[PDB]
RNA sequence: AAAUAUGUAAGAAGUCCUUGUUACUUAAUUGAACGUGGACAUUUGAAUGAAGAGCUUUUAGUGGGCCAUUUUUGGUAAGC
RNA sequence: GGAAUACUGCCAGCUGGGACUGAGGACUGCGACGUAAGUCAAGGAUGCUGGCAUAAUGGUUAUAUGCCGCCCGUCUUGAAACACGGACCAAGGAGUCUAACGUCUAUGCGAGUGUUUGGGUGUAAAACCCAUACGCGUAAUGAAAGUGAACGUAGGUUGGGGCCUCGCAAGAGGUGCACAAUCGACCGAUCCUGAUGUCUUCGGAUGGAUUUGAGUAAGAGCAUAGCUGUUGGGACCCGAAAG
RNA sequence: GAAAUUGUUGAAAGGGAAGGGCAUUUGAUCAGA
């Protein structure tokens, strides 16, 4: 004998978790987050464009659209932590967005994804196109520049 | 800080386990263990802490001192409990029957109750006869009657044997013993 | 043979009828203390009316809090602290005012601030900070059971029960307070207000009576 | 055993539990019971009244044997009689057939009076005897004996 | 007190139930009505320094 | 386990003291007092003003 | 003649009522001490506190001290 | 004359942002909402998602940077000291054993205890067995001659764990070992008193005392072992000048 | 066939010591899954 085994040994029967109370409650959303308010991107390959928020999905993030048509930014997914909420609002009356969830956003490009982002740039081209210089914004990006604080500014 | 106003872990100054190594000594510790947490009797907590004490704690108790205590009024028929050696005394010439429980007897001590008619039992045997103490005489032999604590608390005016090897004339008895020869204690 | 529903049932049963007395007492302990603050309040307006002044009966309450450490303390305030249950930096005991008592604060004066509690400062310590000493142990009072366990004999049978026998001195305050753990306050979330904690608070320190300012204390402490 | 002892738990300790200031000095206050009436008169007064001086008158050539004389109290009297007959000699308490104790046989000078025996007759046979022995013992019926 | 405590305890048990035979320390004083009618307050002010040696 | 601090914990300040519930749905905290007119005396108002 | 410091007491080992012992004491059942019997527990006779109280044994080291506020002696004074 | 506002305080008023923590591990409890099913923020974190699947996190190490960090040991009131020892490394290096003991503890037996001086025996320094003694204890006290421990249920009073009776319980009563205080009794010493009797100088009954004892008052000791402590020993190790 | 001490090679650092503690960067190296 090398080690001389010990006379007792802690059983392997793994114990069950005791009955956890922690409700998964629907997210509480700034208040600045409104459909059809204009976003600016502020992490991803698409930082620092300026998107139009949709459907807000079960799995807490924000449906938007660049337009893809203006700027190039398709209907994705984003975290709301990850977007300034701004003070300009198109009208998303008239987009259908029910069809988008998380199913349809789970893990070239498909061609019933450029369909329904057709669909969608359609409305929205009709509703930004009455707002002067609303297309040229969009298809900006944003970015700090000096002196720029943003403790200080409105969006 | 704390401004303590007693001393910080401080052991309880009493035995929870006995200093033997006694198996027969540890069941019974763990079967009055089990019968002080489990029974409400504050007999079995004392068999209990008494089963802890060691050899001065339990001086042995005579039969005599048995007999003794057996002609308390109303006690007669109670079972004699001692939590340690039951000895034998000759100098006793009756000894009624009864029931002895303790952790050793003498073979004279148990002989005698045998011979007046009793038995001798184990303390696990009594605690299944009476598990909660039921009519029970709880017998301590003489602690102090001990040599060792007429030693104890020597000192001037005291009387409390001084502690010799050899004992007679020319040993300790001039000079602070009698007032001839200086002063007397 | 069950023994487990109709033993239950009658649990709750039990235990909605206790909530109701509760229900009753806190009921008529918020009447009590709106009629005497009502009635403290005429009475000073009335006295004012009538050419006379209203002199308001004496504060039969103290929160003291000891606010010096446990070194270079002398004896005899040291032991009056250790009599007060103050053995610890921001500790905290409330103690009924008499003659016997005000001599005590006056031997600690330089290493306590003590002032008269209010009921929201009182309600508060009690609910945040409160703690029961049973067999020796401090147990948190998160439910009315333990209080009622504890003090039930004096006829404590709540939190709030136990909040009304130290506000106003009752028969059974001696018991009351002493069942309650002196408490473990933190430091004042907005400092204490001085450069100095030691010298007496009316020569601009922290220490010695603060009367109604113990309130402010205690709450940016609770 | 040495492994038990306090000096394996003193390695690594410098002054091996004897102090720093005072340390573990060969003699520091004289060998054996020295100062006894000087230095030490305290703890010699104390624990040890009557130490020095003498108490009495001397005795050359003392011869313990002369002063052999064991005492046996009255209080047992019945272990010098053999178990198996004891009950048969408490029973049966006549003065005739008294049971005979030879107490200097049984390796005793003295019989003392210290307890109370039944009343059963015994004829002691002692070398010396109580008055107050002598005395219980004529009132359970019995005799002393004197012999040499 | 020992024969003044008795005889109240024979007097309570035999009036109705009301002992109250352990000494208080002295108590806060309770609310008191101070009036003004010929007791006006008077204002006074700390005196200026002088010596009058 | 983990002792929970009322004056939050809404669910642990109804478990204790029922009449928070009365307390909270009738506003005892912001209770308006009966108005009343009594004026200081005269007496009281010239002692107050007196240099 | 203070202040501070300090002794004692705040009860059941108490109080009250009746009467037993003595070789003490009194002119004297007079008193003294110790008693038998009987009555009084919500606060059993102030406050606060009490990781409890009480008790015993046996042994280590120590037996050069120094500093601070205050009281204070010698010294001009001193980190005397 | 009617307000407002400041200041102070209260609300078991609502609500936003930030940081740290996630201990526990079937259910049990207290609650809340809900008529009730059931739900819950109510006796401690879950749910969803992504990247990586290895030096990426992490460990170790060297270095760099920010802040901190005097040379250990010793004597000392005070050491980093301009106090002493230490240039370095390896190996050795200092409370031991014995005789006799105190306390405590463990063990065996227990008014007894100790087989081991010795004898028998042996598988031969072992183990096993044993008589008579002896030591200690069971009696103390006195210088000694000597004497020598129950008036009593081995006492009374007080407290006393436990036990017994009644009582649902609280409590009431009875018995109360150990132990503590106190008053008694007994044994020895000392000081007195001094009966029958008589080798007329012996004997010492009986009754006492502000005296005294390391005593009795239903025995506890003996033996072995261990830590610690004591004394003699070289005596924890090294050290004189000397004789 | 240790250490003190030494040579070579390799790595690293180095403005009047060096060594150390907490923390992390960088380089080297490595366990677990
Ligand atoms: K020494
Ligand atoms: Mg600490
Ligand atoms: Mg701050
Ligand atoms: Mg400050
Ligand atoms: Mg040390
Ligand atoms: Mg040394
Ligand atoms: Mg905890
Ligand atoms: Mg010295
Ligand atoms: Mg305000
Ligand atoms: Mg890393
Ligand atoms: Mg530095
Ligand atoms: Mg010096
Ligand atoms: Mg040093
Ligand atoms: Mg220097
Ligand atoms: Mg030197
Ligand atoms: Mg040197
Ligand atoms: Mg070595
Ligand atoms: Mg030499
Ligand atoms: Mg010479
Ligand atoms: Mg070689
Ligand atoms: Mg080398
Ligand atoms: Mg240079």
């Amino acid at each position: 004998s090398a080690q001389k085994a010990p006379k007792w040994y802690p059983s392997e029967d793994v114990a069950a978790l005791k009955k956890t109370r922690k409700a998964a409650r629907p997210q509480k959303l700034r208040a600045s987050l409104v459909p059809g308010t204009v976003l600016i991107l502020l992490a991803g390959r698409f930082r620092g464009k300026r998107v139009v928020y949709l459907k807000h999905l079960e799995d807490n993030t924000l449906l938007i659209s660049g337009p893809f048509k203006v700027n190039g930014v398709p209907l994705r997914r984003v975290n709301a932590r990850y977007v300034i909420a701004t003070s300009t609002k198109v009208s998303v009356e008239g987009v259908n967005v029910e069809k988008f969830n998380v199913e349809y956003f789970a893990k070239e490009i498909k061609a019933e994804r450029v369909e329904d982002q057709k669909v969608v740039d359609k409305a929205l081209i009709a509703e930004i196109k009455k707002t002067p210089l609303l297309k040229q914004y969009l298809s900006a990006s944003f970015s700090l520049k000096n002196g720029d604080k943003p403790h200080m500014l409105k969006f | 800080g704390i401004d303590h106003t007693s001393k910080q872990h401080k052991r309880s100054g009493h035995r929870t386990a006995p200093k033997s190594d006694n198996v027969y000594l540890k069941l019974l510790v763990k079967l009055y263990t089990f019968l002080a947490r489990r029974t409400d009797a504050p007999f079995n907590k004392v068999v209990l802490k008494a089963l802890f004490l060691s050899k001065i704690n339990r001086p042995p108790v005579s039969v005599s001192r048995i007999a003794r205590a057996l002609k308390q009024e109303g006690a007669a028929n109670k079972t004699v409990v001692v939590v340690g050696t039951v000895t034998d005394d000759a100098r006793i010439f009756e000894f009624p029957k009864t029931t002895v429980a303790a952790l050793r007897f003498t073979a004279g001590a148990r002989a005698k109750i045998v011979k007046a008619g009793g038995e001798c039992i184990t303390l696990d045997q009594l605690a299944v006869r009476a598990p909660k103490g039921q009519n029970t005489l709880i017998l301590r032999g003489p602690r102090n009657s001990r040599e060792a604590v007429r030693h104890f608390g020597m000192g001037p005016h005291k009387g409390k044997a001084p502690r010799i090897l050899s004992t007679g004339r020319k040993f300790e008895r001039a000079r602070g013993r009698r007032r001839s020869k200086g002063f007397k204690v | 043979a069950e023994q487990v529903a109709a033993e239950r049932a009658a649990r709750k049963a039990a235990n909605k009828e206790k909530r109701a007395i509760i229900l009753e007492r806190n009921a008529a302990y918020q009447k009590e203390y709106e009629t005497a603050e009502r009635n403290i309040i005429q009475a000073k307006r009335d006295a004012k009316a009538a050419g006379s002044y209203y002199v308001e009966a004496q504060h039969k309450l103290v929160f003291v809090v000891r606010i010096k450490g446990i070194n270079k303390i002398p004896p005899k305030p040291r032991k009056v602290l250790q009599l007060l249950r103050l053995t610890r930096i921001n500790s905290g005991t409330f103690v009924k005012v008499t003659k016997a008592t005000l001599e005590l604060l006056k031997l600690i004066e330089p290493y306590v601030a003590y002032g008269y509690p209010s009921y929201s400062t009182i309600r508060q310590l009690v609910y945040k900070r409160g703690f029961g000493k049973i067999n020796k142990q401090r147990v948190p009072l998160s439910d009315n059971a333990i209080i009622e366990a504890n003090l039930g004999k004096y006829g404590i049978l709540s939190i709030d029960d136990l909040i009304h026998e130290i506000i106003t001195v009752g028969p059974h305050f001696k018991q009351a307070n002493n069942f309650l753990w002196p408490f473990k306050l933190s430091n004042p979330s907005g400092g204490w207000g001085v450069p100095r904690k030691f010298k007496h608070f009316i020569q601009g320190g922290s220490f010695g009576n603060r009367e109604e300012f113990i309130n402010k204390l205690v709450k940016s402490m609770n | 055993p040495s492994r038990f002892t306090k000096t394996r738990k003193h390695r690594g300790h410098v002054s091996a539990g004897k102090g720093r200031i005072g340390k573990h000095r060969k003699h520091p206050g004289g060998r054996g019971m020295a100062g006894g009436q000087h230095h030490h008169r305290i703890n010699m007064d104390k624990y040890h009244p009557g130490y020095f001086g003498k108490v009495g008158m001397r005795y050359f050539h003392k011869q313990q044997a002369h002063f052999w004389k064991p005492v046996l109290n009255l209080d047992k009297l019945w272990t010098l009689i053999p178990e198996d007959k004891r009950d048969q000699y408490l029973k049966s308490a006549s003065k005739e057939t008294a049971p005979v104790i030879d107490t200097l046989a049984a390796g005793y000078g003295k019989i003392l009076g210290k307890g109370r025996i039944p009343n059963v007759p015994v004829i002691v046979k002692a070398r010396f005897v109580s008055k107050l022995a002598e005395e219980k013992i004529r009132a359970a019926g019995g005799v002393v004996e004197l012999i040499a | 007190r020992v024969k003044a405590n008795a005889a109240k305890r024979a007097e309570a048990k035999a009036q109705g139930v009301a002992v109250q035979l352990k000494r208080q320390p002295a108590q806060p004083r309770e609310s008191r009505i101070v009036s003004t009618e010929g007791n006006v307050p008077q204002t006074l002010a700390p005196v200026p320094y002088e010596t009058f040696i | 386990v983990l002792k929970k601090n009322p004056l939050k914990n809404k669910q642990v300040l109804l478990r204790l003291n029922p009449y928070a519930k009365v307390f909270a749905a009738e506003k005892l905290g912001s209770k308006k007092a009966e108005k009343t007119g009594t004026k200081p005396a005269a007496v009281f108002t010239e002692t107050l003003k007196h240099d």
